[PDB]
């Protein structure tokens, strides 16, 4: 019953922790490679 | 579990598992 409205809820905090990392990184350093940032900026949130 | 993420050994889905 509480996972039923989990799902959601977890998909906006996601949202926002995704935005949080989304300012931070543009502010840290503005690197041309996609994956480098990316998995760099994925394991930021998974680690910080 | 206790804060040990080792990046540099299990990175070469996952996020929604651990939430």
């Amino acid at each position: 019953r509480m996972m039923k409205d989990v799902f959601f809820f977890l998909f906006f905090l996601s949202v926002w922790l995704v935005a949080y990392g989304v300012t931070t990184q543009a502010l840290l350093h503005p690197d041309g490679r996609l994956e480098w940032i990316f998995r760099r900026v994925l394991y930021r949130p998974y680690l910080q | 579990i206790f804060g040990q993420i080792p990046l540099d050994e299990i990175d070469e889905l996952v996020t929604f598992l651990l939430v």
